RNA sequence: UUCGGAGAUACUCGAGUGGCGAACGGGUGAGUAACACGUGGGUGAUCUGCCCUGCACUUCGGGAUAAGCCUGGGAAACUGGGUCUAAUACCGGAUAGGACCACGGGAUGCAUGUCUUGUGGUGGAAAGCGCUUUAGCGGUGUGGGAUGAGCCCGCGGCCUAUCAGCUUGUUGGUGGGGUGACGGCCUACCAAGGCGACGACGGGUAGCCGGCCUGAGAGGGUGUCCGGCCACACUGGGACUGAGAUACGGCCCAGACUCCUACGGGAGGCAGCAGUGGGGAAUAUUGCACAAUGGGCGCAAGCCUGAUGCAGCGACGCCGCGUG
RNA sequence: GCUCGUAGGUGGUUUGUCGCGUUGUUCGUGAAAUCUCACGGCUUAACUGUGAGCGUGCGGGCGAUACGGGCAGACUAGAGU
């Protein structure tokens, strides 16, 4: 039971978006997220990122473990690299 | 076993205890052995069963306390007298029995209860 | 980096709610029955009415009589609920 | 199903655990007997073995050490009484 | 190399030991009348493995054994015996002394006390690994974080007085055990209380809430989908393993109901997806796949995933366009 | 049917007091989705999405004390003798 960062599929069927959130691995796809930090869209803008990039450093400092796509988003923002720097 | 004898019904019908009315197999027959048919009434019964008090039904003796001589010299003795209800076409009314039955069932010629036995003796 | 370890973490504690009630009876050996007086409005009509409850003032030394005002405070359970404790004697009975 | 290994290994674990626990309680019995007789020195030696047995098991994960704390602390105080 | 049998050499790998999880996830709402739920507080002697992080350790050994081989049993289920074997398995040495215990002390509490030093006792693991042949994977006790959970508590949320006397484990204390833990939780002794018309005990009815519908709103009705929380898993009961079980796909007992049998003796639990039957006015495809997402193991690739993601049926219901 | 009277309800003039109630402020809380509003996206709509609002409500802390309430006390017309 460890805190991870998941991408929650929300909205309508064929044009959904992904809510960015910190959550325990033992939760469901749409559970009571600990705190939501931004959003993501797969359409319109190529890899549309809308991330606060403020608390990520905190939650990572606690030890939150993001998944693959989350790492990619963090790298596009530079938050992964800036945090690790 | 003869008339005015109460005994337990070792089956899952609903009847609890029956009273011997008349042994079949011959006029003026006094006593029944293992495998004999007894006509009996119902005095105690499970509420909601398939048989109510006052029902008259045939039942087969499968346990006799009084020592019954088996051919080869051995004897079978049970702590209790009991019988199983059967419809008059070799068709046991219930679906299973409670406990063992005797082995002298060749003459009974109802080779199903012997198969429902959890333990033939 | 330091050869020692983390000193401590500032964790301020909470509170223990206090109510001042009337002494009812100490006839229970190290615990006193106290009347808890309160007051609340009906959700709709709004009339202010008083509420009366009973509590178990467990204490290791009964130092109060009857009718006295006493300050009670919440703690860990001890017996059948035993949350209230005797703290202060005030406004003693005539 | 094909997960009977869960059962088998549970059997091994519980077997050894409760065997150990029985041995612990046996030692406790001896210590308490030393308290009744008054052989404090023997109780001290047995308490040392208890220290090398009780916490040894706790380090093997039998308990979460709270039982060790209650038992060693309370009984050490009992020995302080006698 | 028999030319259709060998050499694990090895990528791979049935089977197997060991490790993770299998307690999440999915479904349903019978029971439950407030323990639960909601809300808000406390949780100083409440826990909190897998994550992050600072510190220290990261040593010395033994024996057995499954697997395998031989072998017995039974129809099978399934099992005995003998051989044979390693290990991040088991076991014994500390080779940490934070921490556990006790005494005493220091800084600092009323919130039943936290930090810190000394005195005496005092333990624990860890391991080694394959590999990118050293890129990496690791492993142990701790500090504190973080998560989650537990405990307690105020208040609130049905009907019935044609149920008003309920209460000796009850009420309170001492002591002891036990518990992750305060706690008549348990328990020896002692005391005789405790609840109650500011509705006891009892009956009936019911999963609760965010919320759905109505209504001008106050309120009413409702709480179905979705989402959170709680309980249940053929019925009942109990416990282990475990960081954490009531746990649908785990065991054991009991019981019911099905099934197998060589009749001796055994096996099973769709209130999970779909599906069948029944019931009834009535409620769907034995659908495709794991692409993304989601979860687990593993260094990772990779594997699994009837959850999520997509499709099919009904005008089953909203929105929207035609039928010039 | 009438009266009495218990619990409970209710309670005159007034000094000062506590500030419980109430009020004002502030912090936290009140999850998301849903609802209102405003934007924006699916060819529009429904729908989804963004944001604000709403979240009527609790605790904590902060000021006053009117009124109520409690305590301490007084006067007197109330009531009574």
């Amino acid at each position: 039971m460890a805190v991870k960062i998941k991408l929650t599929r929300l909205g309508k069927i064929r044009n959904p978006q992904y809510r960015v959130a910190v959550a325990d691995a033992r939760t469901r796809r749409d559970g009571r997220a600990i705190e939501v930090i931004g959003r993501y869209h797969p359409k319109e803008e190529p890899s549309l990122i809308e991330i606060n990039s403020e608390r990520a450093q905190y939650w990572l400092s606690v030890g939150a473990q993001p998944t693959e796509p989350v790492l990619k988003l963090l790298k596009i923002t530079g938050d992964w690299q800036k945090f690790k720097g | 076993i003869q008339q005015e004898s109460r005994l337990k019904v070792a089956d899952n019908t609903g009847a609890k205890e029956i009273l011997c009315i008349r042994v079949l197999g011959g006029s003026s027959r006094r006593y029944a052995g293992i495998g004999d048919v007894i006509v009996a009434t119902v005095k105690d019964a499970i509420p909601g069963g398939n048989v109510k008090r006052g029902d008259v039904v045939k039942a087969v003796v499968v346990r006799t306390v009084k020592e019954r001589r088996r051919p080869d010299g051995s004897y079978i003795k049970f702590d209790e007298n009991a019988a199983v209800i059967i419809k008059p076409d070799n068709d046991p009314r219930g679906t299973r029995i409670f406990g063992p039955v005797g082995r002298e069932l060749r003459e009974k010629r109802f080779m199903k209860i012997i198969s429902l036995a959890p333990e033939v003796l | 980096k330091g050869p020692k370890h983390t000193p401590r973490t500032p964790k301020p504690r909470g509170r223990r709610k206090t109510r001042i009630g009337y002494v009812v009876s100490d006839k229970m050996q190290k615990t006193i029955v106290v009347e808890l007086e309160d007051r609340m409005r009906h959700p709709l009509y709004g009339k202010i009415i008083r509420t009366t409850k009973k509590v178990k003032a467990h204490d290791e030394d009964s130092v109060a009589g009857i009718g006295d005002r006493v300050s009670l405070m919440e703690t860990r359970p001890l017996s059948a609920t035993k949350r209230w404790r005797l703290v202060e004697i005030l406004e003693k009975a005539k | 199903k094909s997960q009977q290994k869960r059962n088998r290994t549970n059997e091994r674990a519980r077997l050894r655990n409760k065997a150990v626990k029985s041995s612990l309680r046996t030692a406790v019995r001896a210590f308490r007997e030393a308290a009744h007789a008054g052989d404090k020195a023997k109780a001290a030696e047995l308490l040392a073995s208890t220290n090398r047995k009780l916490d040894k098991a706790a380090s093997k994960g039998v308990i979460h050490k709270n039982q060790a704390a209650n038992k060693k602390s309370a009984l050490a105080q009992a020995l302080n009484k006698l």
